[PDB]
Parts: C-alpha cells; structure tokens; sequence
C-alpha cells in the first residue's frame, strides 16, 4: 500500500515500467480585470497550442484516444542497443528521453508511414 | 516494437511567462489570480536537478512586473511640471539645515489667476540657479516629475508567481544550496511561496531567513565584479523613524488638479535616523566571517568598511516606509576588524521627495508628505557585499541592482516545460 | 432547435446529442473580450473531449464504459430514470457523485489500456 | 511539399493527405494581430476535427462510411473522377452538396451509435 | 459508396493576416519574426490561377501597418507645438531666398523663464503673416507637429510577408505576366520575398527589375482614370545630395524636452539636387515607348510631358533620404517626343522639415535637422504615368496612391485558404 | 424559449421616464425587487405610449 499515487510528476525518478502508470495523471493535468491581460491571454493560447500538437501526432500515427499505443513499427537497433530488461528496469523517462532525443524525427516519420499505408490499405479491403 | 507513449514525466529547461498571485492599492488592489488556500507540494522521489539562481528569468519578470506596476500606479496621476518655475528661498525656523523655506508664484483653477504659495522642501531635491537665494526643482531640468496619487499605497504585500498551464516550478529543499549547480532534494509546486516586492540597497530588510548557517552565495566570489549574497539565518531588529511631526497642505492648481505640500512642523525639527540592535549586529557579522572565511581562508583577517562613493542609492541604504524615502548612512555599521585567533547603532538618514525609483532618465516620483511621525520596523535578512579588490580580506557595503534582492528568494526556484510525449521499444505490436 | 430537447426526457432528449454538440463550440479597444471569449470556448471543448479520450469514449456521443452502476449514487430504476426525468433533472439528481464516477472511470480505462499491451505483448 | 499535390489528380492527390494535414497547426502594432491569427486557427482545426468526430471518421485521414453516392450529386464514372479530375475542381464539381452529405454522415453515424448500444445492452 | 477525405489539396482565395519576418535603432525591428535563411518554395505543376494586383490584399495590409508604425514611431517623441509662436524672419546671409533667418521668444527648463532663440528654416515651412517681417511656422492653423526621435531611423529595410496557419501565398513565376488574369505557371511560399517599404511619388527608386523586358502594367490602359505602372528590366542610377554642411544645435525648452535646430551652413550654399544618367535615361525611354506602342498602336507617337500643377507632394518626386525629404522637380526627365521610325540630367530639388506623410491632416512630423553632408544613390526601377487625356499619346509622370508602390512588388502573390476537408465517391463502404 | 440573441435594445438615457422602451404586451405591469421595502424602486412599464 503505502497510499501510493505520488503526484503530477510523481515519481519522476522512478524506471520506466514503473513510471508508465501515471501517465493519465499528466494528461489531466495539461488543460488546467481591467487590461494587460494579453499576457494571459497569449499564455492560454500557447497552452492550447501544444496539447494541440501532442494531440494531431497521436491521430496520425494511429494512437489517438490512447494513453499507451503498439504501433507496427520496428526498433531499429542503432537508436538504441540496450535491452528491454536494462530500458524499462534501470532508466527513468527523462533519461531515457535524452537517451533517444537525436532519433525523435525518425521515429516519428515512420509512425506517420506507417499509418499511411494502413489507412490505404483498409479502404483497399472495405472497396472489395 | 516502437510503443508511443502520453503523460510522460519529464521536462526541459524553459522560459516562459509566470503570472502573479494573490492571498485575498499598489499589490494592495493587485487581485491577480486568487492563490491556493491550501496549495500542494509534491516531494520527487529519487530525482535531482540542477538550479542556477544568477540565471534565473524569474528575478527578470520580477524586474519586468514591479517596474510595470509603478509606472502604470502614476498614470492617472497630477503632473508636477506646472511647478518648474523659480522658487526665492530661506531657512525655515531652528536654532543654528537640511530644510529649506521657499516660495513660488503658482497657477490656480484659472488661467488669469495666480497665487503665492510656499512650502518646506529637502535639500536633496532643490538647487541653486543664483550661483533670498534663487533655486529650482533640482530635476525639472532633466526629467517630467509626477506626483503619486496620495491615496495609493506602495506597501509591499507579499505575492505569489505560479507556473502556467504545461509548466511547473522545481524548488530546492536543500538546506545548503549555495544557488548553483545540483540540487539533491526537489519537490514541484504550482506556485512559489509569497514574497514581499520589496525594495532596497545595501541591506535586505524583510525576506526569509536561512534554515541553519548564514548563507553566503556568489556568482564568482573569486572575480570581485560579482556581488556576494548574505543571508542570515536570523533577523536583526531595526528600527526606523522620521521623528517629525509633520503637516500637509492641499494647493489647488487647477481643475481638479491638486498638489500636494509640506505644511509647517509641530515641535522640534529633529534627523531621521535607524536603531540596529548593536548586540545583535556584533553578533551577525561574526557569523558572516566565519562562513565568509571559507573561501579566504581558515585565519584569514576579514574587515568590515563602509561603502564608496556616489550617488545615495549606493552610497547609502535607501528604502520607502510612511511613502517616505530614507537614505541612511550605514557607515555606523561597518567599522570592524575579526581577527582569527544592551546598545544600539544610530545611523542618520536623509530624507528625499522626488525619487528616480528605478533609477531611470525621464521618470521622477514626487513622494506626497506624509503626516505624523513616522515609525518603521524590519527585519534584516541579509546583505548585499562586495570585495574590496593580502592578508586581510576587506569587504564593503554597497547597492546594486534590485534584481539582486529578488534572486535572494527565488534561488530556490526553477521552471520548466512538461513535454508528455515520447517513445520506447516494448514487445507488443498492432 | 439547440435546446428544443430541453424538456424532453432523457429517453427521449438522447437522440439529439448531436444537435447540442454541433453548436457548443460555434479593431480597437474590447476586441481583446473578444479573443477571451474565442479562448474560452475552446478551452471548454477541449477539456471535454480530453475527459473522452481518458475515457475511451473519443469519437463518442454515447459510449457504454465497462464500469457498473453502483446504486448509492441513484436507486431509481432505470425506466423511471429515462421515461420519467428529463437530464437537468437527472443532472441535478446525481451531482454529488460525478467525481467519484469520473474517478471509476479513469481507473477502468487505464487497466483496460495496460490489458491490451499485455495482449499485443503476447 | 504541402500543396505538392495541387495540380494531381485525386488517386494521385490522395496520398499526401499526412503532408498536408502536419502542417495546419505550424505590444500594440504586431502585438494583438498575432494572437487573433493563433486563436483563428485554432478554431478552424477544431471545426474540423469536431465533424469528423461527429461522422465516426475521428483519427482518420481516409474514412468509409455507409452512405451511398446518390449519384444525381455527380453523374461522373469513378474512373472519370479519380483519374482525371483533380481534388480542386472535384471540390467545385460537387461544392453545393457539402451540407447535404455532411448532414448525411452525421444521421448514419448516430444510426450506427444507437444500434451498438442496443447490442451491447443485449 | 462515399469517402470522406481530409489532407485534401484545396484552397478558397481568402483574406487574411501576414506577418512581418526579417533577416537578422529602426523601424524594422519592433519584434519581426527573423525569416527563414533557406526558404521553400513548391513548384505546382499543371497549377495555374487568376491574379489581381488591383485587389490584392496583402497591398492594403502593407499600406495599413506602414502608417500605423510610422505613428507608433513617434509616440515618445517631443512635440514641436510650443513652437508656434510668432517668429521675427529674414533671410540668410548669402550673396543676394530659399532659407529663412528667423527668431523667437521660446520657453526654457524653467516655466517662467524665456530664451531668445534663433535658427536656420526652408522657406517651405514658414508662412508670412503680417502682410524683419512676421511669420509663423506653416502648419500651425492645421496641425500638431511632432519632432521624430533623432535616433529612429526610417530607412526602408526590407521585410518579408508570411502567411499564418491555415493560409499559404500562392506566386506568379509568369514573366510577362501584366498583373492580372490567369497566370499559367503557380508556385507557393509560406513568406514573400523581402520588399522594401520604400516611400516615392513619381518614380519608384529601390524596387525590383522586371525579369526580361520593361513591363508595363495597368488596371486600364485604356482608361484614363486609371495609372499606368512601368517596371524597368534594367537600373538607372540616379545620385542625389545636399550638397551643404550643416550644423545643429539643441535648445532645452522644457523638463528633458529638446528641439532640434539648424545651426548655421558651413561654406557654401547650394541647391539640392539629383543626377541622372542621360544615356540611360533615353535608352529608358526608348524601351519604355517600344513597349507603350503595344497597346497605342505601333506607329503611334509617344510624347513625355512634365507634371500638372498642384501641392509639391503631387507634382514632384518626393523621397526621404538621409532623413531629409526632397522634392525633385523631374521635368528635365519627361521632355521628349518619340516618333517611329557621357552626360547627365541635373534636376534641382527643395527640401522641407515639415511632413504631411500620409497625406493626412493634423498629424505632421518635423524631420530634424541632419548635420555633414547627404550623398544618396538609388536604383530607378520603374514610374507611375498617366495618359493626358490624336496621333500623338501624351504621358506625364504623377503621384498616386501609396499602394501603387507596393503593388509592384506584390502583383505576382496572392492569398489562399486551405480547406482540408471534403468527399468523393468511391466503392468503399464500412 | 431559447435565444442566441436579445431583442434590439435602445441604449438610452433617461431618469424619471424612460421614453423609448418596450410597452407592455397587455397591462400595465409594476415591478419591484420588494414594494414593501421602500428601500426599492418600483419600475411601472405601459402597455401602451404615451406620446411626447
Ligand atoms: C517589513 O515588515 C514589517 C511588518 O509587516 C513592515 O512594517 C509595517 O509597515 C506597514 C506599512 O508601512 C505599517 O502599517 C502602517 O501603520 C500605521 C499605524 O497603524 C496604527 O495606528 C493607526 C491609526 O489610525 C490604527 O488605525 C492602526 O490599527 C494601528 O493602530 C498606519 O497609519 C498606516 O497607514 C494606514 O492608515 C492610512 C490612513 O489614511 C491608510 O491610508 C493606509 O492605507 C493604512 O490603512 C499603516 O497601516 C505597519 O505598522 C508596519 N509594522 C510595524 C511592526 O511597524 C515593514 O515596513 C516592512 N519593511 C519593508 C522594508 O517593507
Ligand atoms: C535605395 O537603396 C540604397 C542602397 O541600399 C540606399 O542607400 C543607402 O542608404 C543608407 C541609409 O541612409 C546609407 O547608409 C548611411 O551611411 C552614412 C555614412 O556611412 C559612411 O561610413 C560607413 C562606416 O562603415 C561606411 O560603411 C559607409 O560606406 C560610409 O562611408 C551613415 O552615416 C548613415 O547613418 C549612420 O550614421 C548616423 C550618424 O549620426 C547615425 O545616426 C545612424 O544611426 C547610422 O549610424 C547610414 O549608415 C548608404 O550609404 C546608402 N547607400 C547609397 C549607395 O546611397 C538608398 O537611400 C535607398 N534610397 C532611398 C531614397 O532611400
Ligand atoms: C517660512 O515658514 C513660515 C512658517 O513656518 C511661513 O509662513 C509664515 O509664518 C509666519 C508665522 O506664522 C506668518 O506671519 C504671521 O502672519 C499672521 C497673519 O495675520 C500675523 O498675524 C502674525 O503676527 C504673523 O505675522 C507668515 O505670514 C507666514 N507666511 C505666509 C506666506 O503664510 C513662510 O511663508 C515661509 N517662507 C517661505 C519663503 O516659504
Ligand atoms: C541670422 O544668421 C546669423 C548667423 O548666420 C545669426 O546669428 C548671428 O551671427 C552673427 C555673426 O556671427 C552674430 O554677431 C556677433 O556679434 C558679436 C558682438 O560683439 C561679435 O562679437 C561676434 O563675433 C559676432 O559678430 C549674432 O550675434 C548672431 N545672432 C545671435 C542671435 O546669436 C542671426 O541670429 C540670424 N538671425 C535670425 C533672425 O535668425
Ligand atoms: C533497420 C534500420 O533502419 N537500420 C538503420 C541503418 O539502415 C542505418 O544505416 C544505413 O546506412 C547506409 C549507408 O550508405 C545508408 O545508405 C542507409 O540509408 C542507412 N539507412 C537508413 C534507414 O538511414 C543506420 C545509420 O545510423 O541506422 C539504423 O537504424
Ligand atoms: C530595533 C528596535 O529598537 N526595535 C524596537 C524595539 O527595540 C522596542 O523595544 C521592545 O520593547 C518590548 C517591551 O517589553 C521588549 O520586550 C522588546 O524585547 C523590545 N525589543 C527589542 C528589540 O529589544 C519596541 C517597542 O516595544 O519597538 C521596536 O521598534
Ligand atoms: C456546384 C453548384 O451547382 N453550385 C451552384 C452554382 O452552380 C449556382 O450557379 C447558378 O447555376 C445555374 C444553373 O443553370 C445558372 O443558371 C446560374 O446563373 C448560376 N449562378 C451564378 C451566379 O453563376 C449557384 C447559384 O444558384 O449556387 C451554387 O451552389
Ligand atoms: C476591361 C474593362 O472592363 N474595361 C473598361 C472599359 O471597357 C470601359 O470602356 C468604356 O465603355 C463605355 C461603354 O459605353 C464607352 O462609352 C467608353 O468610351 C469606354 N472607355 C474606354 C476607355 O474604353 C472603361 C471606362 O468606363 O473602363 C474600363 O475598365
Ligand atoms: C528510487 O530508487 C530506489 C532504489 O533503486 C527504489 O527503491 C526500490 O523500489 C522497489 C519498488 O519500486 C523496491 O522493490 C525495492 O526494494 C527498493 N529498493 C530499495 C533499496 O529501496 C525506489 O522505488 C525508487 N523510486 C522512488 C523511491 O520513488
Ligand atoms: C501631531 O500633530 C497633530 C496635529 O496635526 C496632533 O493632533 C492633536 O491631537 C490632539 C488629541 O486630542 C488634539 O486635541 C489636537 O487638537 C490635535 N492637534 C491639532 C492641531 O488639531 C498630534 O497629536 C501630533 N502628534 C504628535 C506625536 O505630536
Ligand atoms: C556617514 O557618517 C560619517 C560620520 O559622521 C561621515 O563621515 C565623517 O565626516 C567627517 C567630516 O570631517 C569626519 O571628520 C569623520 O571622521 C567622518 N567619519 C567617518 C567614519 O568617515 C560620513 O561621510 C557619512 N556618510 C554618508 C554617506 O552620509
Ligand atoms: C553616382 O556615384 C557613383 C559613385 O561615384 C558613380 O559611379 C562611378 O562612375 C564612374 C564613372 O567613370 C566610375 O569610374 C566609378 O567606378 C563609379 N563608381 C563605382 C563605385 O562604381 C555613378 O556613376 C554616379 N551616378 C550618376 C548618375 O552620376
Ligand atoms: C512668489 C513670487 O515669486 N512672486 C513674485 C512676485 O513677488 C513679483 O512681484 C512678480 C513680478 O514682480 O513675480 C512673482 O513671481
Ligand atoms: C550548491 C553548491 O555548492 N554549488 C557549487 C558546487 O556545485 C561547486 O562545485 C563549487 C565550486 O566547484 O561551488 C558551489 O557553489
Ligand atoms: C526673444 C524675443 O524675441 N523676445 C521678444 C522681445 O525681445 C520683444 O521685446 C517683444 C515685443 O517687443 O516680443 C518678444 O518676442
Ligand atoms: C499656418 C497656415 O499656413 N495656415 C494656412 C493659411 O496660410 C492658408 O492660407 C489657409 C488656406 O489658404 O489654410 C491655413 O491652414
Ligand atoms: C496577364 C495578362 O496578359 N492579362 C490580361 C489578359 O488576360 C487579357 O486578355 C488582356 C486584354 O484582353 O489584358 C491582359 O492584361
Ligand atoms: C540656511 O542658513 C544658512 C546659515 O549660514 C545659510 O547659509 C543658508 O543659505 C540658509 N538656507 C537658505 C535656503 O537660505
Ligand atoms: C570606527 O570607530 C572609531 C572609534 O573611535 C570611530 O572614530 C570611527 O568613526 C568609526 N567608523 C565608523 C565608520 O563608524
Ligand atoms: C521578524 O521574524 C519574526 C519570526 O517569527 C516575526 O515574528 C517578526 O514579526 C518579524 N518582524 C518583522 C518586522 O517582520
Ligand atoms: C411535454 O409533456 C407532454 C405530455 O404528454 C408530452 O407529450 C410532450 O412531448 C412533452 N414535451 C417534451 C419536450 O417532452
Ligand atoms: C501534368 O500533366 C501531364 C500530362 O501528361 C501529366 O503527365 C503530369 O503527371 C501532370 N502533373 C500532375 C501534377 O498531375
Ligand atoms: C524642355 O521643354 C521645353 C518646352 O518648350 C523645351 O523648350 C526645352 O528645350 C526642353 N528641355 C530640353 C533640355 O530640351
Ligand atoms: C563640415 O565642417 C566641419 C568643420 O569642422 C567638418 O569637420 C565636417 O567634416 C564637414 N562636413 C563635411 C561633410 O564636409
Ligand atoms: C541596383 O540593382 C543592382 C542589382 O544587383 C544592385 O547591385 C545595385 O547596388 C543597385 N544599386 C542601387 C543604387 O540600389
Ligand atoms: C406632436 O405633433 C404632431 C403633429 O401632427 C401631433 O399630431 C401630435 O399629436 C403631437 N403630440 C402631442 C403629444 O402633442
């Protein structure tokens, strides 16, 4: 037991298989008298902005709706060479994040490809 | 095996914009957002981060806000520039010089219409153009001079800055954190913990008090460019007065439009002046060079000297109390020598009126006259030092920049940008 | 009409559902209350749909949630709640509770999302 | 490459509807007028995304329904539109029937919404 | 049988918001965008449009946010109107009067105390009243008139456009395309190339060539109402100065206000001037008159006639360099009649200190004076001309619109909205 | 009923009359926050115009 919810970060510095169980707890958090309000105003809208980005991502790599998604895309060794058993036991996401950071763009280009061709490849089946 | 993943725990550095706070007319009707009655702070369990308070953004919005606020405070507010004319001036009425007696032809409600009027005047704020004697505003030369609203309060009440939405503040718990590098225990608030706008030069005179040990903190310490930081772990009482009863006069000098004037004294005229428990000071500065020491050495002399010339923001220890500003001379409190191996300090203080608050050209606050006597009371938290720069290490008080009063209680803070989304390989596939 | 399911009952008013989500998000001085005004509609959609994403029910006007009923929170039968009571009644009639509902329903979701990597896993 | 495919025909076009799509989101004087233009933008993405949530196409670039072409909207052979007709003129060929077929989706997708929950009552 | 598809590659023309972007005080920062240093641009094949230089928007925008920055420009600047004043004039001394010697009462740092003041002025600016003699600056019945900041430069820094989210410039790389109709060959770009807001009446001094031959452009031709814009595919350069050095004094006429004035002229006394170059300019012409006859008839006689009569700021050319405006008379330019089958031109100019820059009234800025010497050069890259109006076509050089020097630049781009979303039959049914 | 939008509404100035308002469908209606209260202003609206 231990009341154990830990918080909006929570436990930050936990590995990530244990970290990974929090992830709503973030996402809730996200969205949250006279003049010079624009200060605010232009906050709000920057806020706005990036749960905006976040979110088309996860619509067109196919994982919209999903706190954690499978995608069909391959780990393609070079990005990262420890193992499973080393990754999710023994590292946080903050340093795993600086870990992958130089491979960001290339994964995220394979999730849009690939997502393309399984879209094309349903409206090929519901056309037979 | 790619998995992606939403609600990741992690962040980067970022600037961004905070925003104020307020517990339930200068801060005083400054609502901003209504704070957290019962605000939560979360312990991060197994994670470090690294804090760099001489690079801290905070203490620039700081600046940004405090400076915005005064200058937004005098908008609506009676220009002085109808008073720059001549004035013919003499002594007011005392035995044996600070005030000064003058008198001017002033407009009135009418364009046809003019007045004699007169009123007391500080010497720093007049000069003579005569080289009765002739003299002027001392910066109707120079800059406009806009008298402050006299129903305005500039108390400083403590506010809060809290992080917008996608941001979050990293506060350090660390005891002895030194305002730099790895800070072992952190926690994560929405909000920081309230503090007071207040303004001031060579003393810190109402922020939080150290944990344990007087905190000596620097940018360099080695490069004597660099400030040095005290911060006491206990405060040191002062006490504070403009022991005059003073009166004030409204003059009419157009429509709607009213300057406000030092009326006459009831009873004795007599100097401004600080109390500084001597017991009390004896003893800070002794803490103060034993932690000093520790990087000049374990039996290294170190002597306490008064500060350097120019302007009175530097020379000597100002602040505003009553609406007053007291410019006081902090020489009386340093004057000594530790060698390794009950009483007060009086420390006359001038008084000014027309007031260059941000140290800027062009923008002059004329302080209203306060009635009454004036009594205030602080609690030093610290000090701003500099090196004098083989034996003997001299330091000296002196000014600088109001950000270095701000970064005395945001050291502990840090803010960054919660990125939740990111990847990892897994062993499930679609 | 946007509100003409107002008075209806619930099952009778939840056939409209999309007549009311269609319209909810819809120079000088004042046009800054303007902008507030824009900001605000938005922030209020998309906290909804952010609670529908949670909670599975994204894309959604009505989804059915693996979680049960647990009767403290209303012990009307379910014919009297949607013949007989309209939802601003039914709003009102289990306010108290919409947290801990909400709160069964995160948990819910995030066991059924670790479920299905366990799966994809295999 | 955003309008790369302008002058394509749609079975050409219709492949770079990612490249597209990647791309919607991207003081007095220059002080207000950016804010308008963020806040604008914003809400013509929502619009959009808030229909296709309203026809069950959410999360899609490519979506199916179930409504017929009725064909008195365009009499054009498939094979005439997609290859030899470009999404631009397409767009022209059909434009006064938008309402007509969005209305259309909309009403399936609330068929198809309450059959599911009969089922899944079942 | 339907699909709904959304990435669609469609667009609605559409009126919207460009931004400022620049390649990284003056005019030009005010917080631009930096550009991009490598900018895209989509070649779209088989992609034509129509364009309309004449109802183009994004010329309107240019013209709009020009003027309001010029008057953002002068807001923290010293007003001039305590210069209205009556002022007691002759003429400078020279040997034997386009500068006038006047002098004044003026005010000083002190409201009841005065100064005599005296300074150098055009003639343009000054306006006889008593019928030395009695004279009043010329725009004192009219308008208030405002100093610009000795330390804001105007100069015409180039500046990008860039179309927001949602929104993309679609471009002409048609070369002879006459700034409306279909343009067969379309391109896209988020920004436009840099254009220069640069200010003129007659001629169009630092813009950009045509590709290949003179271009020559109008809503008309036809229509005598309307302008004809002619764009060089070739420079001409012209030189201009004022050619005497000049000194300037400031007077301090109030609280940190100061007025900027002539001083005296060291050496000589001269007529401004512009240089052009004389083959250049009737080899201009000649392709300028071999394109014209396009639409007049190829046999048809062109005939360049001076300007009509009326303000200076209609007649003339007009420009601001080196911070002074200049006033070309231009006639030495447009002398010739042209029948079918080294050296220079030196035009004399005027120069004023009091501008109408927008051809509004009451707003008037006072250029201050500029000390040394001014040498400009610029590139002629194009004129604004209208028909006079039987074997003889008869043009003139004329002044116009301010957006018809934009125009120019902007008739090969256009705005267009997305619009991602829309249907199509297909067999495909869930 | 439901409305996006109020009926037009004249911004007029007035103090014991208010002469360019809406009239009563039927019956002169008086209304108070309180009548007994003397404290309150009773707001009497015609039901039909009284010209000026
Ligand atoms: C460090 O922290 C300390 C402690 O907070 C600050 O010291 C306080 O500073 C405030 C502001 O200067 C002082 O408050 C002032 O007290 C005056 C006297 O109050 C007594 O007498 C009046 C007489 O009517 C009674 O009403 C009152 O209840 C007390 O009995 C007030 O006169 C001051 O002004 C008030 O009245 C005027 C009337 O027009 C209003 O306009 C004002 O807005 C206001 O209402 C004011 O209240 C407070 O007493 C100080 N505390 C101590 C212990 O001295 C330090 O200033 C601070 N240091 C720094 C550098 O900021
Ligand atoms: C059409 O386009 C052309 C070409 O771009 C413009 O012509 C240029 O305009 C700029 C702006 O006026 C001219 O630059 C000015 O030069 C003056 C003299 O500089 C000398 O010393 C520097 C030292 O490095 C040399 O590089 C330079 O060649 C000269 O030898 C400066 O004094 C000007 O302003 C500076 O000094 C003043 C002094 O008080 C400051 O106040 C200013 O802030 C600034 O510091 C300025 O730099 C440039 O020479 C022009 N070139 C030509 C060929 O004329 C045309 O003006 C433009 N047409 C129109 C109508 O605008
Ligand atoms: C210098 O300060 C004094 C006050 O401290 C200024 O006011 C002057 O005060 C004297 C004494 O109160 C006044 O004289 C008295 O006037 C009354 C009038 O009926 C008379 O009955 C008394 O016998 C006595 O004469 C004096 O008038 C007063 N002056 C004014 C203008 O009010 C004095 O003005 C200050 N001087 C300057 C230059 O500021
Ligand atoms: C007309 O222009 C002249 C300058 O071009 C303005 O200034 C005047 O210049 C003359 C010559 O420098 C000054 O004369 C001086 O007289 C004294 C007398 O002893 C002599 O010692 C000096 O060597 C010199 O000769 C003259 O005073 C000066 N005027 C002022 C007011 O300074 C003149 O003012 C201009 N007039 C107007 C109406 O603007
Ligand atoms: C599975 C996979 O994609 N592995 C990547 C490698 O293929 C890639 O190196 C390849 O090197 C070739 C040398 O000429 C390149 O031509 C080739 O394009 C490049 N492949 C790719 C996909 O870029 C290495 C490079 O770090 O990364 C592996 O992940
Ligand atoms: C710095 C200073 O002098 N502050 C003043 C106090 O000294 C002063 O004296 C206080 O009187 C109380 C009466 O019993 C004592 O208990 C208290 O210890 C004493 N304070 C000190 C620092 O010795 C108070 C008036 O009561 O005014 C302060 O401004
Ligand atoms: C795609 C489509 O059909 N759009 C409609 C337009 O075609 C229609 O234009 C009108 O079509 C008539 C067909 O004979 C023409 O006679 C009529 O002149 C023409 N109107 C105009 C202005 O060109 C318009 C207007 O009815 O509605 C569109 O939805
Ligand atoms: C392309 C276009 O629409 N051009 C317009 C000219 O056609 C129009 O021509 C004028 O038509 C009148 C019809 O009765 C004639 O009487 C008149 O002489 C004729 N003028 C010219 C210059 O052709 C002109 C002026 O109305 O405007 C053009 O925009
Ligand atoms: C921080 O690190 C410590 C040490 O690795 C973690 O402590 C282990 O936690 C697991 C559960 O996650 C226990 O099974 C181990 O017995 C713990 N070991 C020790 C020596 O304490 C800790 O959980 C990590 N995260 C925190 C504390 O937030
Ligand atoms: C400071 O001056 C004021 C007057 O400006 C004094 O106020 C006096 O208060 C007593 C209290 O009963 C009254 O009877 C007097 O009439 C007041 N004086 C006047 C002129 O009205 C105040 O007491 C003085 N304070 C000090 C500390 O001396
Ligand atoms: C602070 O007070 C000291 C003490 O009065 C001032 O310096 C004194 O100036 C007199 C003038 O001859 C000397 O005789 C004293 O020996 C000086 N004392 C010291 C300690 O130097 C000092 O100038 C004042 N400083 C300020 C900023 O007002
Ligand atoms: C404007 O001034 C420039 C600079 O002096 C002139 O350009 C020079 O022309 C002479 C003519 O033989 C050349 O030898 C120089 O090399 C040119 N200078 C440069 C830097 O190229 C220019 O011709 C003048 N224009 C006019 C119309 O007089
Ligand atoms: C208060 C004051 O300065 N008054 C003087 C007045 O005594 C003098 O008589 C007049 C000119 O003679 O100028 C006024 O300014
Ligand atoms: C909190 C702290 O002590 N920070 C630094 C420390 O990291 C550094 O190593 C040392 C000199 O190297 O200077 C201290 O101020
Ligand atoms: C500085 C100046 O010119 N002041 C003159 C003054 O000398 C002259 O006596 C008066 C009329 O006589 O007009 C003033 O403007
Ligand atoms: C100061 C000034 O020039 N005022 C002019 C006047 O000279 C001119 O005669 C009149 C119209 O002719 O318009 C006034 O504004
Ligand atoms: C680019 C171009 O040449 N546009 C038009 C052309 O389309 C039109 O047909 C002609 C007059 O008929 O006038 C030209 O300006
Ligand atoms: C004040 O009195 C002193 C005594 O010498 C004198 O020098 C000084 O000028 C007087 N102040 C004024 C304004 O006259
Ligand atoms: C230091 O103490 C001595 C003791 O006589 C005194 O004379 C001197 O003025 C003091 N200096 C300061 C700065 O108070
Ligand atoms: C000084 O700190 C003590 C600590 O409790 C506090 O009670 C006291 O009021 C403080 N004094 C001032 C003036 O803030
Ligand atoms: C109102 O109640 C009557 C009673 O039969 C019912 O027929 C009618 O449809 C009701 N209106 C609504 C909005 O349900
Ligand atoms: C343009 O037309 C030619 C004609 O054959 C065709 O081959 C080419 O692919 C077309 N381009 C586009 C973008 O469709
Ligand atoms: C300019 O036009 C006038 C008109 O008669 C002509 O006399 C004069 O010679 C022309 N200028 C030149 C340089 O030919
Ligand atoms: C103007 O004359 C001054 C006299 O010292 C000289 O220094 C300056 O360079 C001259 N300016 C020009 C452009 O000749
Ligand atoms: C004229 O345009 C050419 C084009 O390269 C440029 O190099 C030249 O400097 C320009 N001259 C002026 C005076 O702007
Ligand atoms: C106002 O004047 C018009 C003019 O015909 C008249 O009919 C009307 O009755 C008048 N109203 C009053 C209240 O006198």
């Amino acid at each position: 037991i231990g009341a154990v919810f830990l918080g909006f970060l929570g436990a930050a510095g936990s590995t990530m298989g244990a970290a990974s169980m929090t992830l709503t707890v973030q996402a809730r958090n996200l969205l949250s008298l006279t003049v010079w309000g624009i200060k605010q105003l232009q906050a709000r809208v920057l806020a706005v902005e990036r749960y905006l980005r976040d979110q088309q991502l996860l619509g067109i790599w196919g994982c919209s709706g999903k706190l954690i998604c499978c995608t069909n895309v391959p780990w393609n060794s070079s990005w990262s060479n420890r193992n499973l058993s080393e990754i999710w036991d023994n590292m946080t996401w903050l340093q795993w994040d600086k870990e992958i950071s130089n491979y960001t763009q290339i994964i995220y280009g394979l999730l849009e490809e690939s997502q393309n061709q399984q879209e094309k490849n349903e409206q090929d089946l519901l056309a037979l | 095996w790619v998995t992606v993943y939403y609600g990741v725990p992690v962040w980067k550095d970022a600037e961004t914009t905070l925003f104020c706070a307020s517990d339930a007319n200068v801060w005083a009707t400054h609502c901003c957002v209504p704070t957290d009655p019962n605000p939560q702070e979360i312990h991060l369990e197994n994670v470090t981060e690294e804090f760099n308070m001489w690079k801290n953004n905070m203490v620039e919005q700081m600046h940004t806000d405090i400076i915005s606020l005064w200058d937004q405070s005098l908008k609506p507010c009676v220009k002085l520039t109808p008073l720059c004319v001549t004035l013919q001036c003499t002594n007011v009425t005392n035995n044996i010089g600070e005030l000064k007696n003058c008198s001017f032809n002033m407009t009135t409600e009418l364009r046809d219409k003019k007045q004699k009027v007169y009123s007391l005047f500080y010497r720093l704020d007049v000069v003579q153009i005569n080289e009765n004697k002739e003299y002027r505003l001392i910066n109707c030369n120079t800059s406009a001079i806009t008298q402050a609203c006299p129903k305005v309060s500039f108390e400083p009440i403590p506010i809060h800055y809290c992080a917008p939405a996608g941001f979050a503040i990293l506060k350090c718990k660390d005891k002895k954190f030194n305002g730099t590098g790895p800070c072992p225990s952190v926690s994560t608030v929405q909000c920081t913990h309230g503090i007071k706008p207040v303004v001031s030069t060579q003393l810190l005179l109402n922020g939080s008090l150290a944990e344990e040990e007087v905190m000596i903190r620097s940018e360099n310490i080695t490069n004597n460019a660099k400030n040095i930081l005290v911060q006491f772990n206990t405060p040191v009482q002062i006490n504070c007065t403009r022991p005059n009863n003073n009166t004030r006069k409204s003059i009419r000098i157009g429509p709607g439009q009213w300057f406000y004037a030092t009326g006459d004294i009831i009873g004795d005229i007599r100097q401004a002046h600080c109390n500084v428990s001597k017991a009390t000071w004896n003893e800070t500065l002794g803490k103060v060079v034993k932690q000093l020491r520790k990087h000049f050495g374990n039996n290294t002399i170190i002597r306490f000297a008064n500060s350097s010339g120019g302007d009175l923001e530097v020379t000597t220890h100002s602040f505003n109390c009553g609406g007053e500003f007291f410019y006081c001379n902090t020489s009386g409190l340093f004057n000594s020598t530790w060698i390794s191996n009950n009483d007060s300090i009086t420390l006359p203080c001038r008084i000014k009126q027309i007031i260059n608050m941000w140290q800027r050209i062009g923008q002059a606050m004329y302080a209203p006259p306060i009635q009454g006597v004036i009594r205030c009371v602080s609690n030093i938290t610290g000090l701003i030092l500099t090196r004098d720069g083989s034996t003997t290490e001299t330091f000296r008080p002196g000014g600088g920049d109001m950000r270095d009063n701000w970064r005395s209680e945001l050291y502990k803070y840090k803010v960054v940008k919660i990125e939740p989304l990111g990847v990892a390989p897994t062993r499930c596939k679609r």
